[PDB]
């Protein structure tokens, strides 16, 4: 059923 | 705010040993060792990798940002890798911590693997895929698969997203990057992390694909 690590593409580090 | 350069281990020793022990867990898990994106048979093309696909856009990494990554990326070539061990813990499988101080604002790692469709992967058993690109078509959006080959960044831990203190362990970030044009995922300390420090991110940054209600 596939689990997926996701990251944001805005908004920096901090 | 600027991304940071790893400080190596001094002792050329210390770098062996950690280098070791990312070896030993990339056999254990039966992976060949990779420090870039691979773009194979049946998966998708780099033609596929166009940051100006995602939704919404992606943010640019900077000419001064570029120039650190690159050099990351030589200091890793000639035996330099950042101040890291992995260690087996048998709650949480293989994980990664500090073997040496790592300031706020350090590049830590890539994330590497091999880059496919989304598409291809609903129901691949893979514990570690990491989102790479999101399209506003779904047949276009692309994720990145360490389970043939990969490195360090595969075996960093996640938080619990479900406890009231699990944010508290935190100390690293996952984030997505246009790099000529094309999607790259980078993680980055958040705060200054001691030696022995285990990392922990967040693995639901943007989606809320992944479960963590069990996690420690
Ligand atoms: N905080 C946590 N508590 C328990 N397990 C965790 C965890 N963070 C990550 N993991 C484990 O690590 C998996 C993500 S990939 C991380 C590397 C993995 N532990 C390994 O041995 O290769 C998760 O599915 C979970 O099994």
């Amino acid at each position: 059923k596939a689990a997926r690590k996701s990251a944001p593409a805005t908004g920096g580090v901090k | 705010r600027r991304l940071l350069p790893f400080v190596s281990s001094e002792d050329p020793a210390q770098r062996l040993k950690q280098m070791g022990t990312l070896a030993s867990a990339l056999t254990e898990l039966q992976m060949e060792f990779s420090d870039d994106l691979t773009y194979s048979s049946g998966m998708a093309p780099r033609s596929a990798n166009q940051a100006r696909f995602e939704e919404g856009g992606m943010q640019v990494l900077t000419k001064e940002d570029i120039e650190t990554l690159e050099q990351c990326r030589a200091m890793c070539k000639r035996g330099d890798c950042p101040p890291l061990l992995v260690v087996f813990d048998s709650r949480e499988g293989f994980t990664v911590e500090a073997d040496g101080q790592i300031k706020d604002m350090t590049f830590i790692a890539e994330y590497t693997g091999d880059v496919d469709y989304i598409r291809n992967r609903e129901h691949d058993d893979c514990d570690s895929m990491m989102t790479l690109l999101l399209a506003k078509d779904p047949s276009k959006s692309l994720v990145i698969c360490p389970d043939k080959r990969g490195n360090i960044a595969r075996f960093i831990s996640g938080i619990n997203n479900h406890t009231l203190d699990g944010k508290k362990k935190q100390n690293c970030k996952c984030v997505r990057y246009s790099v000529n044009g094309e999607c790259r995922v980078f993680l980055v300390a958040t705060r200054d992390i001691a030696k022995g420090e285990r990392l922990y991110y967040d693995y639901n940054g943007y989606e809320h694909e992944y479960p963590t209600q069990h996690f420690v």
